[PDB]
Order: C-alpha cells, then structure tokens, then sequence
C-alpha cells in the first residue's frame, strides 16, 4: 500500500496506545501530589484526549515533574500524529492533481 | 486536602420518614463524592457513588444527590435496618479524605425491658468463681438503671454493665449486668436479684433466684 | 467470594512491629489500588495509604506521623502494611479496601484488630447461660453465653454456627485487670427448646481458637 | 499579595509531644509553601520546601503537609533544641510573603 496511508494508520494505533499508557502514567504519577485532580483513569484519559488534540479545556492537568513528562509525550505523539495524517492527504492530493494535469 | 463536614453528627428520625444527611466539601469537588454504610462491627459498605449513581444491591430507599461543595445522602422511608454510621469520601483532590460521619438514629415506640437473670454456671463454679449475669433486652429509650440485691441488701462491688448501640433489627436498646464473686462469698448467701428501672413503669421490673 | 481476606487480630508489643496482610480475590486489573484505612475504637475513618501492585508504587498521608510501609505481592496476590514501632495510639482496626482506579473503595476488608498491649494472649472461658429453676417463660425464652477472661480483643460469637441469626445480641466487652469479659443474648420460640439444640459459637482469633458451649436446661 | 496567617502566635508543649503550627493563605497556592526556623540571635534556616519535602540536613522528626490554602508544619517528639520562631513563606505569586511567625514553647 502506500506508504502515506500505511503511516497515517500505523500513527493511530501508535496515537491509541500513547493515550492509554499516558493516562496509566499520568495516574500513576500525579498521586502523591497534594492538590493534584489527575488521579483517576477515566478522566486521565479524557485529559490524553485533551492533550493530544491541544484541545486543553484546563479541567485537568498534571501537577508532578514526572507527569508533565508524560504530558509532553502526549503532546508531542499527538501533533505529530495529526500533522502525518495531514501529510498524506496532501500527498494524496498531489498524485491526483498530476494524474489530472496528464503527467 | 479537602476537608469533608458532615454536620450534625447525630440524625434522629422516626419510622417511615424521610431523612437527610449533609456532606460540605472545603472546596468545589464536582460530583466526585461516595457514600458507605457502617453498622456496628461491621466494615464500611458502599451506597452511593459519584454523588448519586446507584450500586448494585443496595435498596432503592437510598439516594444522593448534590454538586459542587454541598451533598446530600436520603433515604426514604427509614427502617431499623439503617442505624449505623454514614461516612462521605471525596475522590477529586489527592489524598482521597472522609467526612467525621453521622449516626442514625430512630425513635421509636417505647418498650418495657425483658429481664432475665441466670445464675452461675456449674463448670465457673468448677473453676472457682461466680458469675450472675443479668439481661435487660430490647427497651426505649435507652435510659434505664440496674440494681443488685444480695440478701435483700443492695450489692455494688463486682458489679459491670455494658450496653448495646442501638438494634438495627428493632430500634431498641439492650444491656448486661455482671455481678461477679468468687464462689467463697457466692456460697455465702442465698437469693440474688436484678432490678430494671425504666421510664416505661413506675415500679421496678424485678428478677431474682436462691441459691438453694 | 470474600474479596479482601484479613486476619482477625494481631497483638503487638510496645515498641514492635507487625506485617498485616491482604489477600485479594476476583476480578484483578493493573488499575487497581489497594488502600489502608484506620479506625480507633469509636472513632472515624483514617486513610492510611494506597498501593498501586501492578507498578508497586505506594502513597501514604502526610497529615500523620508514618508508621506504615505497603508492598504487594503479585504472585499470590496480596498486600502487605509494615506496622513499625507501635504505641498505644496506634491500637485499632485496620482495614483493606480494593479502589477500581475511580476514585471510591467498591470492597472492604473485615479488618484486623491491632491490640498494643505488654499482656499476654488469653483464650477465652465460654459458659453456658440458661435460666433458673423458678424462672417463668412467655412464648420466648432468653438463653445466653458468657465470655470471660480473653486478650486480646475481638471475639466473634454465633449462634448455631451462624443459622441463628434473629433475637441476638452481644454486648460490648469490659476491660478488667488486662482481661475482658462480654456476654452474649439469644432469644427462641420457648416452644424450641431444648427441644431444638441452642450452641453458642465463641472464636478468638488472636489465640487461634474456636469452641462450641451448647445450652441446656438446669436439669 | 498574599496573606500567610499563622495562628496561634505561641504554642506551648509538653516535651516529647507532637506539635503542628499552622499556616494559612488568603488564597489557593498550591503547594508553593516552605518553612523556615529561626533560633534566637540566629538566621532563619530552611526546615520544609513546597509544603512537605524534606531538606538535607534537617531531622526527620520534621514533616509538612497540606495544599491550597491550609498548612501545617509538624514536630514529632519535641524536645529542647526545637524552642525557636516558625515562620512560612509562599512563592506562587508575586511578591513572596511571609507569615508573622509562631513561637514554639515547652
Ligand atoms: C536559567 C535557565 C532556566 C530555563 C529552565 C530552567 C530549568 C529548570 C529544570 C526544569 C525541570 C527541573 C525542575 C525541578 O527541579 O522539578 C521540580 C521543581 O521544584 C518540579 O518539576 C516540574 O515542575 C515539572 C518539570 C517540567 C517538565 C516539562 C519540561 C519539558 C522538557
Ligand atoms: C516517561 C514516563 C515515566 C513514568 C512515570 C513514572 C511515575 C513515577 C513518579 O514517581
């Protein structure tokens, strides 16, 4: 297949798994802190879906060093994941728009 | 950390009716508040979760309700079945906090003591000692006072009581008296007798035995 | 099935230490979190600590002084709270309780009792109450036991290995010269018994025992 | 700017008791709260940084806790070298302030 579309496919499953381990992690790293909201699963993978899209409505965020780390991860794997995704469709849209120019 | 006020500490209610436990949160939780169920020696069991979601096995007459800093646990209808310590738990902020807890109590319909008094057994006296125990079962209120006669002549030494928290199968209240000798002075005297005071009858409810 | 499993009592010296243990059964996923919850004699509940046993990592409260030390045991899937040198403040029953990751305890163990004492363990002396000669009954009748002369506390007493239920209570115990002494009520049809065997069940777990006092009539 | 209340101004101890001082903030910081001691004709000396971490060099009798708006500074088993003033300290928001301060008696 090619490879734009093997890659945007392979970004999210890469993308689904970095959700749920940052949302163990996170869990994970966030209890202990006194203060800290990101300490429960459910709403830790709300906040992973939150940070990848950069859609951060500020409800939760992580507290700790060590969560923050997670959260950069997050970030990163998301945006990263979007802007591939963004990549092949305008390699898509290349190959088609030579193919109507006839060349 | 939150600090978790469940005030008043005791609730007082009658059979059948409607009633309201408050949990105030130092600060705004959400709905991330859970409600357990503690009866004498038993351990915590929880009510509700997230401040009114249901839990299997638990009898619909339990509700929550609530958001924010102020919640609220109801239950309509009450029975004798729910005496016992109700305790609020917030999940929102690390560390997980518990409210101090409010016991239930029901008020009943008043009811004489049931007295019964048993001599000692043949296997303590056996072991050298005497032990007359005296129960004083299922009354209302839960004021009541035990008298020791020996002889006729009251008895205050070696005398100890105890008494039940309320019954969550009747709403009623029990208690033991526990006069103990050693079988020396036991054999010493003949009629031993337990008397009940109790705002249910001017006169003393009165149970005795000879020891002959 | 019983989910947490704790021993009944442990009784420690002043100054020593103890290892209490959890044994977890059912459904076990990597979010779930074993916590530990104090509670004196007539007072609320104390969040002690939480372990996490797919990671091993432990949080304990920084509102009290650390006594506490948590690890777990994945293979025979139980947790464990070091106790360290204990005091009279920190006699009370300590319970487990298995946390889903979402934030409320869905299980509770039975608790261990934790007796700081010098004295030593005492088994219980378990006699029978059954009434006297002249007593008169109604349609009811009022047998008892009586338990005397144990240490530590507690002391789990049933009526006819648990099937008798209704018409029981048992009183709170009394502390006398380092032993404390309780009684127990159980009140039948008069019609019954002892037509219908009455046996009263009295387990101490602090000293390992068990033992059967069956109530029959001055005869 | 935020206001650290300490109160009370004195507390008096039996020796070997626990003992907590209190610190309040007129409004939440987080953890951005540290403790410091300060002996007499001495420097103030940090004992507790963000609310509960410990500092090296300083007896692991000392502990802190609490977050948001509420602190406590805790001695476990106190004995005589702990007779000092207790001050707290935010770093959340400018300016840093500091508590009036709480005298330890035994
Ligand atoms: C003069 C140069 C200044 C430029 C930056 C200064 C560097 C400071 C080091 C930052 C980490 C160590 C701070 C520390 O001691 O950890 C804790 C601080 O008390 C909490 O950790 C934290 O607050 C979270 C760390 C931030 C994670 C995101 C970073 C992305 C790589
Ligand atoms: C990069 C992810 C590291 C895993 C975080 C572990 C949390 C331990 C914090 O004490």
């Amino acid at each position: 297949s090619a490879l734009h579309w093997r890659a945007a496919g392979a970004a999210t499953v890469l993308l689904v798994i970095v959700l749920l381990a940052g949302s163990y992690l996170a869990v994970l790293a966030e209890r202990g802190a006194p203060g800290a909201q990101l300490i429960t699963y459910p709403r830790a993978l709300w906040w992973s879906v939150e940070t990848a899209t950069t859609v951060a409505y500020g409800d939760l965020y992580p507290v700790t060093l060590w969560g923050r780390c997670v959260a950069v991860v997050v970030m990163v794997a998301g945006i990263t994941s979007f802007g591939l995704v963004t990549a092949a469709l305008a390699t898509w849209f290349v190959g088609r728009e030579q193919e109507r120019r006839g060349h | 950390d939150i600090l978790l006020t469940q005030s008043p500490a005791i609730l007082s209610v009658s059979p059948g009716e409607r009633v309201s436990f408050s949990c105030r949160a130092s600060q705004s939780i959400g709905t991330d508040i859970h409600w357990y169920q503690q009866r004498t020696n038993g351990s915590p069991r929880l009510l509700i979760k997230y401040a009114s979601e249901s839990i299997s096995g638990i009898p619909s007459r339990f509700s929550g309700s609530g958001s924010g800093t102020d919640f609220t646990l109801s239950i309509n209808s009450v029975e004798s079945e729910d005496i016992a310590n109700y305790y609020c738990q917030q999940s929102n902020r690390w560390p997980f906090t518990f409210g101090s807890g409010t016991k239930l109590e029901i008020k009943r319909a008043d009811a004489a003591p049931t007295v019964s008094i048993f001599p000692p057994s043949s296997e303590q006296l056996t072991s050298g000692g005497a032990s007359v125990v005296c129960f004083l079962n299922n009354f209302y209120p839960k004021d009541i006072n035990v008298k020791w006669k020996i002889d006729g002549s009251e008895r205050q030494n070696g005398v100890l009581n105890s008494w039940t928290d309320q019954d969550s199968k009747d709403s009623t209240y029990s208690m033991s008296s526990t006069l103990t000798l050693t079988k020396d002075e036991y054999e010493r005297h003949n009629s031993y007798t337990c008397e009940a005071t109790h705002k249910t009858s001017t006169s003393p409810i009165v149970k005795s035995f000879n020891r002959n | 099935q019983v989910q947490l499993q704790q021993p009944g009592a442990e009784l420690v010296k002043p100054g020593a230490s103890v290892k209490l243990s959890c044994k977890a059964s059912g459904y076990t996923f990597t979010s779930d979190w074993i916590h530990w919850v104090k509670q004196r004699p007539g007072h609320g509940l104390e969040w002690i600590g939480e372990i996490i046993p797919s990671y091993g990592r432990a949080n304990y409260n920084e509102k009290i002084q650390k006594k506490a030390t948590l690890t777990a045991d994945k293979s025979s899937s139980t947790a464990f709270m070091q106790l360290s040198s204990l005091t009279s403040e920190d006699s009370a029953v300590y319970y487990c309780a298995r946390e889903r990751g979402d934030g409320y305890f869905a299980v509770w163990g039975a608790g261990t009792t934790v007796t700081v004492s010098s004295a030593k363990t005492t088994p219980p002396s378990v006699y029978p109450l059954a009434p006297g000669s002249a007593a008169q009954t109604n349609s009811m009748v009022t047998l008892g036991c009586l338990v005397k002369g144990y240490f530590p506390e507690p002391v789990t007493v049933t009526w006819n290995s648990g099937s008798l239920s209704s018409g029981v209570h048992t009183f709170p115990a009394v502390l006398q010269s380092d032993l404390y002494t309780l009684s127990s009520s159980v009140t039948v049809p008069s019609s019954s018994w002892p037509s219908e065997t009455v046996t009263c069940n009295v387990a101490h777990p602090a000293s390992s025992t068990k033992v059967d006092k069956k109530i029959v009539p001055r005869d």
